[PDB]
Parts: structure tokens; C-alpha cells; sequence
RNA sequence: UGCUGA
DNA sequence: AGGACAGCGTGTCAGCAATA
């Protein structure tokens, strides 16, 4: 019954990850304890969640928990079919051992039609975003980046870079070309604000 | 122009143990007032001992006739009636007045710290008779044994 | 000799330095002499995984990001100078760490960084 | 022997460092940029404030600036700068920040509009959602909340948003610390508040006359900050 | 219009240097010198009187510039 | 290259 | 693709003799 503890931690972390992306999540899911998780729900196909977005109610996300410890191209297709038929665009695949290396470039191959993304199970046992040293990241909107570049007379290159595989760019699901504001809690100035172009 | 006058008696010659060369710190205690005095006195010029009395006065002028002091030192002054009934005269400034600690109690006692170049004094007692003092105020400390 | 029964990848030994604080003396620390960040994520109920620290700065930059490696760089330089009583102002280490981590990666300040 | 070898290594370390960080200068927009314009920092020390001038801006050095206030204003800032200062834009920003932080004591509590519309939690758990299963993985009782919130709420007066909005961004970020009076760092204004509260409660029991007021000491400290930039 | 109103120390140094190099090349001194042979003392005398017709052209990191007058600049 | 000085 | 490896690197500060 440690499998259930792992399932509960991963589900809580994914609920927090979905709330930080701006999806409609209730307080109970974010404050759900183990005794009630196991009360509700055992399997790995009824842990799949489907969440809606604050705006764009059609824009929803779908979280998978594949059974195969090493997901492959066929496993990816089997529920890319589910997504294509239910009419969703985004997904999130929590894998237990990894993805066979061809799969990673397949997930990338699926054009903005159906954009997927993978997360290891050991990466979700804790919320890195809740570490002391990790600042708060905020994906800037297309109209705030323009005002930033205009205030500092900048170009989008010539800005600090954040890797597209950064453990906190993968969590906040930030695509390439997006600028993220970062609020460092500084011992010197309190709440220093920086900006990083995702690339 | 007197701000304080009393007759003390030396109780301790140097309790803290810090010992300087020509200076001695006397711990006295007034009579009929029960005021306390800590006084650094140059003992090479003016020897003082235990169980010794002395009349002590603090003033703001040496003329004892109203005229203020000019802040300039002339050893040639022609007004020679300035207080000379006193053997040891000093001249310093008050640098700290602090009401006593006790709260929820009357505790309307004040400690006045005076510096005489480098020789400190502390007068502690009922505030009623330490009103003439105020920080940054120049004062003379006249003394005369008995 | 090089045949080991079983070991967590990267960790060579742990140890619990009982006390690390006087203010809240009750603190306990599980120091280690290897580095494997994910192989500790399984103990989020035994140990505090926020407050996790490592001197690696490439492993932190891979599990937490680059804005979290900036502060590890700064704290490492500060703790290196502290053992001798020296104390460089934080405004200098801030600039050094911001320049090193400018373009998304922990880049060395050497012949290949130019 | 160790002296010789140590110096031999330190020389090379310093040469390498100096050969990479040499082109970083503070610009006229207070941003630390390299030779090609690449923004390294958006504010030098994360607040500006070059080092040598920030020695007396530490607390525990205010009782000195307060004691020597008349000399400091006459010798440097003077009455001219104090009255040519207009602090409204920055002062209002700090009031907004203070109000926000007053309504949110725990600043890591996942603020959100919909999350804020979970206070009916008992309203739903009582009797409403008692009959369902995990339709699409969410819950039987979460779907009732989603339905009540989604379109069964007011069009433009479903303003759970304001109760759940971000803290105003720091003043140095928006209000240009150099040309904007009273726009200081969030850690300096806290120190100034603490010291003003511990200094108005010392004047009361001081037996020495103080001709300085908490709101002249505040302007003094704000000018001494704005000038150490 | 957006940069600091004061005159940085580097600007004071360069303005004094240039005014001194001008005075030394036989330029008219608008400050009523009073027997001093140093052009730098004369340049300081002129800076204190607010008589220097030079235009500090502050360059921003993208090529854009702002032209300030040495008279319209708060000398500390 | 052998010396020497900080 | 697991390696084996060959390949560049720097190194505070000024004088004198003397000699390539």
C-alpha cells in the first residue's frame, strides 16, 4: 500500500501543477488527504483527470497515467485517439520508468494539433515550485512583453534565457518565445523582478 | 545660579575595580536627601579618602550674582568674587538625563550624567530637585571638604 | 572490490549532524557526501524537500532551474569567502551570478565561455 | 612556498574574471548592460545603491542620522531638495502593497477566482453532490461546483477576481527609483517603519528636547536612499 | 526626459576637463577669474556659476540619445 | 640562463 | 553508442650580467 501513497502524492502534485497553469481546480483537490483520496479512488485508468481552463472553456487539458512502465509509440497513439475524438488539444503523460527514446520525438512531432508533454513519476513526488530557493514564475501576456521591450528599449534576443527543458519551464508549460517574469525574494532588495525569454 | 547644593560623605573609594592613574571614582551618598553621587575626582591635586565629608554644589555661573558666563576663559578676570569658598572646582557639561527604570511605580527619580572633560559624574535622586539640569548644559561642580 | 551489493546512484554515505541551530536548536540535518536529488523525493514525509541544498549548481540547475542555481552560486561564493572571515558585498556576487547564468545555462567564466 | 604558489594561482583566476565581466556598466536607465546591449540586470544590486553609500542606510545607524540631522540637511540635501520632492506616486503604491499584504497574511496560499469560490464547499458536500461517480476523473462533488460557477453566476458582477489578485509589483520596478521620490526598496521601507515606531516611543521618555519629527526623519532617510544610487 | 536630473560624477569630470582644455586654448572665460593660473580651477569656478554652454548627450544602450544642458542639470 | 628586489 | 584518448591551456611584479 505504498503504491497508493505514491499515487496520492502524484495526484496532489498534478492538481497543484494544473492550478498553477490556471485550470479550474477546487480547494478539496488541493487540500485532499490520503485517507479521503483512497476513500474516493485502485487502478491507473480512473486516476486520469480532465481539467478546464479559467477562460476558453473549450481549452481543457487531459492528464494520463499510462500502465506501461515504459510508454511507446503505440501507447501514445491509443490515447491520442481519445484526445482527437473527445476534441481536446493538450495532454500530460505521467510515465513510471520513462519513454522509449523514439517516443519523445513523436510527442514533439504531433503539431499544435495535439500538443502533448511527458512527466516522470519521480519528478512529481514533490512540488519543486515550493522550494525555498525557487522564485515565483509568471508567464507574461503578449501585451506585457511589448511594454517591457518598449520600456527598456530591448529586443527579444538580448534578454536572459531560460531553457525550454528547464524543470520550471516544463512545469509551467511555457512554450518557446514566451517571456516569464521572475520574482526573486532577495535578502538585499526584498522582491527583485527579472525576465527570461524561454528558449 | 545654583542648580544643586548638598553635604555628601564618601562611602566607596573605587568599587568597579577599573583603576586609572591620577583619577579616583568616589561613590558617595547624600545626607538628609539620600541622593547618590558617582564622581571621578583628580586625586593627585585633591586627595580624598573614605569616611570623608564635603559640601558639594553644582552651578551654572561662578559669579553668584546673576550675570551669565561668557564661555571664554580668562585667568585675568577682574571680578574676583566668584565662588572661592570652594577648594576643588571643575567645569563640565551634562550629556544624559534618564528617568529611572521603575514603571507602574512613582519612580520619578532622575540620573544626571555630567562630563568634566573625561571625569564623569552621576547624580541620582528625586526629580523634584534635579529640574535645573538639561542635556548639553554647561555646569560647574564646586566642592569643599569639611 | 569494485563490486557493490546495492547503492543509491551517486550517494556514498549519509549522516545526521544532530544540531545545526541554537535558535530552534531542535533542527536535524541529513547531510550526504554524494548527489542524487530525485532519489530523495520519495521521502517528502520523512525529510523537508524544500530547504534541500547541494553545492553542485549543475544538478540544482537541472532539477529546479537556472533562477534557483543563481542563488546556489551566490551562496557558494559567500561560504567560500566566509571560512577566512572575508566578506564580499552581496551586490557583487549578484552581478557575477547573473552574468554566469545569463543565457539559460551555468556557463563557465573561462576560455570556452568567450 | 605556499605564498608563492597561491599568488601564482590567484593571479590567473582574477585575470580570467576581469577579462569576462569588464564591459558591464550601469546605463542611464539604471539597467546593467553589457557592451552589445544585453541586459544582465534590470537594477544593479537588485535595488541599485552602489556599496560605499549604503553603509549608513543600515538600521542601527539611524540614531546617528537622527542625532546629526541638522548638519546632514544643511551640509548635503538642504531644505531645497526636501521641499522639491513629490512622493505621491510611490507612497500610494506602498499603501496598496500594505493593504494587499494585510488581506493576505500567508502569501503562499494559491489565490484564485474559482478557488475563492470554494466556500460553498459545505453547501455542496451537504446534500447536493451525494450521487455520482468520477465522471471525467474529477469528482462527483466537483462537478456541482463547476456547474454552479461556470455560467450560473453573474455576467460581469461575479467578481471573486478582486479578492484573488496579485500583489502590486515592487516600486523600484514601476517607479524608477532615481527620478521618483519615496520609491525605495521593500526591505528599506520595512526598516524605516520599524525604526520610526521604535523612535516615536523613545522621544516620549527622552529627557532631551528633540526638534525632529518622525515624518521629517522619514523624508531624510528617503532622500539619503535616493542619493545613494 | 526620462534620465536622472542630476549630473553624474563622470559627467562633471568630463565637462570640467573639456571646459579646461577650451580655456587653455585661449577661450573666453565668462567667470571673472581673480588671479588663478589653473584652467581647471577656472572651469570649476564656471561650473559653480552655471556658465557652461555644453550639451551632455547621454546615450542609451540602443543608440537612442537625450540632450541635456549643463545648466539644466542639478550639480551636487 | 644564473641572480637579485618588492 | 559505451567508450579511448590526445590535446590544448594558463601561471604578480620591476632590475642587473650577458649573450643567442
Amino acid at each position: 500500500e505504498e503504491e497508493t501513497y505514491r499515487l496520492w502524492k502524484i495526484r496532489k502534485t498534478i492538481m497543484q501543477l494544473c492550478h498553477d497553469r490556471g485550470y479550474l481546480v477546487t480547494q478539496d483537490e488541493l487540500d485532499q488527504t490520503l485517507e479521503e483520496f483512497k476513500a474516493q479512488s485502485p487502478r491507473r485508468t480512473d486516476l486520469t483527470v480532465l481539467v478546464a481552463h479559467n477562460d476558453d472553456p473549450t481549452d481543457q487539458m487531459f492528464v494520463f497515467f499510462p500502465e506501461e512502465p515504459k510508454v511507446g509509440i503505440k501507447t501514445i497513439k491509443v490515447y491520442c485517439q481519445r484526445m482527437q475524438e473527445e476534441n481536446i488539444t493538450r495532454a500530460l503523460i505521467v510515465v513510471q520508468q520513462g519513454m522509449t527514446p523514439s517516443a519523445k520525438q513523436s510527442l514533439v512531432d504531433m503539431a499544435p494539433k495535439y500538443i502533448l508533454e511527458q512527466f516522470l513519476q519521480q519528478e512529481l513526488l514533490i512540488n519543486i515550485t515550493e522550494h525555498e530557493l525557487v522564485p515565483e514564475h509568471v508567464v507574461m501576456t503578449k501585451e506585457e512583453v511589448t511594454e517591457l521591450l518598449a520600456r527598456y528599449k530591448l529586443r527579444e534576443n538580448q534578454l536572459p534565457r531560460i531553457q525550454a527543458g528547464d524543470p520550471v519551464a516544463r512545469y509551467f508549460g511555457i512554450k518557446r518565445g514566451q517571456v516569464v517574469k521572475i520574482i526573486r525574494p532577495s535578502e538585499t532588495a526584498g522582491r527583485y523582478i527579472t525576465y527570461r525569454l524561454v528558449q | 545660579g545654583i542648580l544643586f547644593e548638598d553635604i555628601f560623605d564618601v562611602k566607596d573609594i573605587d568599587p568597579e575595580g577599573k583603576k586609572f592613574d591620577r583619577v579616583s571614582r568616589l561613590h558617595c551618598e547624600s545626607e538628609s536627601f539620600k541622593m547618590d553621587l558617582i564622581l571621578d575626582v583628580n586625586i593627585q591635586i585633591y586627595p580624598v579618602d573614605l569616611g570623608d565629608k564635603f559640601r558639594l554644589v553644582i552651578a551654572s555661573t561662578l559669579y553668584e550674582d546673576g550675570t551669565l558666563d561668557d564661555g571664554e576663559y580668562n585667568p585675568t578676570d577682574d571680578r574676583p568674587s566668584r565662588a572661592d569658598q570652594f577648594e576643588y572646582v571643575m567645569y563640565g557639561k551634562v550629556y544624559r538625563i534618564e528617568g529611572d527604570e521603575t514603571s507602574t511605580e512613582a519612580a520619578t527619580r532622575l540620573s544626571a550624567y555630567v562630563s568634566y572633560g573625561g571625569l564623569l559624574m552621576r547624580l541620582q535622586g528625586d526629580a523634584n530637585n534635579l529640574h535645573g539640569f538639561e542635556v548639553d548644559s554647561r555646569v560647574y561642580l564646586l566642592m569643599k571638604k569639611l | 572490490h569494485g563490486a557493490v551489493i546495492y547503492a543509491t546512484k551517486g550517494i556514498t554515505r549519509c549522516l545526521l549532524n544532530e544540531t545545526t541551530n541554537n535558535k530552534n536548536e531542535k533542527e536535524l540535518v541529513l547531510n550526504t557526501e554524494g548527489i542524487n536529488l530525485p532519489e530523495l523525493f520519495k521521502y517528502a514525509e520523512v525529510l523537508d524537500l524544500r530547504r534541500l541544498y547541494s553545492n553542485d549548481i549543475h544538478a540544482i540547475a537541472n532539477t529546479y532551474g537556472i533562477e534557483a542555481a543563481l542563488r546556489v552560486i551566490e551562496k557558494e561564493i559567500k561560504d567560500v569567502f566566509a571560512v577566512y572571515g572575508i566578506a564580499v558585498d552581496p551586490r557583487h556576487l549578484s552581478l557575477v551570478a547573473d552574468y554566469m547564468c545569463f543565457e539559460g545555462v551555468y556557463k563557465p567564466l573561462n576560455r570556452f565561455g568567450i | 612556498v605556499d605564498t608563492a604558489v597561491k599568488t601564482s594561482r590567484s593571479g590567473y583566476l582574477q585575470r580570467c574574471i576581469i577579462k569576462h565581466l569588464e564591459g558591464l556598466v550601469v546605463q542611464y536607465d539604471l539597467t546593467v548592460r553589457d557592451s552589445d546591449g544585453s541586459v544582465v540586470q534590470f537594477l544593479y544590486g537588485e535595488d541599485g545603491l552602489d556599496i560605499p553609500k549604503t553603509q549608513f542606510l543600515q538600521p542601527k545607524q539611524f540614531p546617528f542620522l537622527a542625532s546629526n540631522y541638522e548638519v546632514i540637511m544643511k551640509s548635503q540635501h538642504l531644505h531645497e531638495v526636501l521641499s522639491r520632492a513629490d512622493p505621491k506616486k510611490a507612497l500610494h503604491h506602498f499603501r496598496a502593497i500594505k493593504k494587499w499584504q494585510s488581506k493576505h497574511p500567508n502569501t503562499l496560499l494559491r489565490r484564485g477566482a474559482f478557488l475563492s469560490y470554494s466556500q460553498k464547499i459545505q453547501e455542496a458536500v451537504k446534500a447536493l453532490k451525494l450521487e455520482s461517480e468520477n465522471r471525467n476523473g474529477r469528482s462527483p462533488g466537483t462537478q456541482e461546483m463547476l456547474r454552479m460557477w461556470y455560467e450560473l453566476d453573474e455576467e460581469s458582477r461575479r467578481k471573486y477576481q478582486k479578492k484573488a489578485a496579485a500583489c502590486p509589483d515592487p516600486s523600484l520596478s514601476v517607479w524608477r527609483p532615481d527620478i521618483y521620490f519615496a520609491s525605495v526598496s521593500e526591505t528599506f521601507e520595512t526598516k524605516v517603519d520599524d525604526y520610526s515606531q521604535e523612535w516615536a516611543a523613545q522621544t516620549e521618555k527622552s529627557y532631551e528636547k528633540s526638534e525632529l519629527s518622525l515624518d521629517r526623519l522619514r523624508t531624510l532617510l528617503q532622500l539619503k536612499w535616493q542619493r545613494s544610487l | 526626459r526620462i534620465t536622472t536630473p542630476y549630473m553624474t560624477k563622470y559627467e562633471r569630470a568630463r565637462v570640467l576637463g573639456t571646459r579646461a582644455l577650451q580655456i587653455a586654448m585661449c577661450a573666453p572665460v565668462m567667470v571673472e577669474l581673480e588671479g588663478e593660473t589653473d584652467p581647471l580651477l577656472i572651469a570649476m569656478k564656471e561650473l559653480k556659476a552655471r556658465k557652461i554652454p555644453i550639451i551632455i548627450r547621454r546615450y542609451l544602450p540602443d543608440g537612442s540619445y537625450e540632450d541635456w544642458g549643463v545648466d539644466e542639470l542639478i550639480i551636487t
